[PDB]
């Protein structure tokens, strides 16, 4: 049984120029928010419920479209731009100057700003970041089929509250699904920044955000 | 070593 | 309108050396995308499109259009791949060329996933017309009308699976979470793609060629 | 050119 009401609660919970300043503050905020995923995560009913191993699996595997998802959507109310854990509002010419542009710019057209377009809701963010969290494509799961029916809970839950909160908008669901493609290569891309900020000393040494990089 | 996760986890 | 049956039929219409498995993937891959054109034509409103937006829509998804078609076509085979050469990828020889971690994400992500559901024909003409009706792809003259053909394959892929499997509820989302695991192994196998290139394995001048410079 | 696609399409 999984509650969009519990999900929404897990939200709520944890969630309210210089060239190098979008590097740091992406770096510092990225290591910010994993600690807080933890909590996040421990809230969704049944995670803890499964073998450590497991969730040490998924979130491993799942972090960093998690927070992709999450500051996409806190970036709403962002005129043209990305609003940072750490509370810096990265902007087109300043992203550009970072060497983050490119993904800048696939950020706010294929996540904030369709997710601000139609007006997704934190229930509905949970829900999908819960389906993210419960991704029975992990490698090494101990059992993936219990991932994949907490994954399929979700996404029952999600669609019954959404023809029941926007009965006016039968696609709703499927787009929220539809989203997820490009949260995907959007995390590639963001993680493959990553790297290249590692190879050349930008990220801080001995984090939470280097020991995803380096499991 | 790289368990920062999951002594997280494990409260 | 978007008739589920035209999709189908758009579908039926068009369907030891360490050195074989790269040789044939890029003649299959070539091979292939002249079939995906005449494929793509005979989704409903597509040739209605702009030609450059055509233009631009095939070459966004053509990597993911071909990569679901070979997937599906594999169901029947036993721990490989089919291309469309005839060549059976089967897991040693893919590791021998270097391509056995994408091999290991295509068994286990896309071929053995649409096999223990049964995905038919249809489901996976309508997911592929998804795919081409991308409105995220970059420079279309017209997004919105792009997402309102996509729009109109879902609701009609949709009230198929609730008219044919009864049973099973959630399969309209379980097809669609099948994309964002054909969307990474796309850039995987287009990665490998331009090392083929990057290092001349790949044959010169042809229709696969022109996907990765223009 | 590039225009194999093009051309196909007509
Ligand atoms: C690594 C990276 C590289 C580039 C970007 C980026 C840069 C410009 C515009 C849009 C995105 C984000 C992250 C990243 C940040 C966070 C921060 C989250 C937060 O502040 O809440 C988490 C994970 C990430 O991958
Ligand atoms: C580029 C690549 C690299 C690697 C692989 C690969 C390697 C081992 C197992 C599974 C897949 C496939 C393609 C590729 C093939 C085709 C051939 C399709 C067909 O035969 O129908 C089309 C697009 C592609 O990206
Ligand atoms: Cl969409
Ligand atoms: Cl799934």
């Amino acid at each position: 049984d999984m509650p969009v009401e519990r999900i929404l609660e897990a939200e709520l919970a944890v969630e309210p120029s210089s060239p190098n300043d979008p590097v740091t503050n992406i770096c510092q905020a990225a290591d910010k928010q994993l600690f807080t995923l933890v909590e996040w995560a421990k809230r969704i009913p049944h995670f803890s419920e499964l073998p450590l191993d497991d969730q040490v699996i998924l979130l491993r595997a799942g972090w960093n479209e998690l927070l992709i998802a999450s500051f996409s959507h806190r970036s709403i109310a962002v005129k043209d731009g990305i609003l940072l854990a750490t509370g810096l509002h990265v902007h087109r010419n300043s992203a550009h100057s970072a060497g983050v542009g490119a993904i800048f710019d696939r950020v706010l057209t294929e996540l904030v700003s369709k997710m601000r377009d139609m007006q997704m809701d934190k229930t509905e963010l949970g829900c999908l970041r819960a389906i993210v969290l419960f991704n029975p494509d992990s490698k090494g799961l101990s059992n993936p089929a219990e991932v994949e029916a907490l994954r399929e809970k979700v996404y029952a839950s999600l669609e019954a509250y959404c023809k029941h909160k926007y009965p006016e908008q039968p696609g709703r669901f499927a787009k929220l699904l539809l989203r997820l493609p490009a949260l995907r290569s959007i995390g590639l891309k963001c993680l493959e920044h990553l790297f290249f900020f590692k190879l050349i000393g930008d990220t801080p040494i001995d984090t939470f955000l280097m020991e995803m990089l380096e499991a | 070593k790289h368990k920062i996760l999951h002594r997280l986890l494990q409260d």
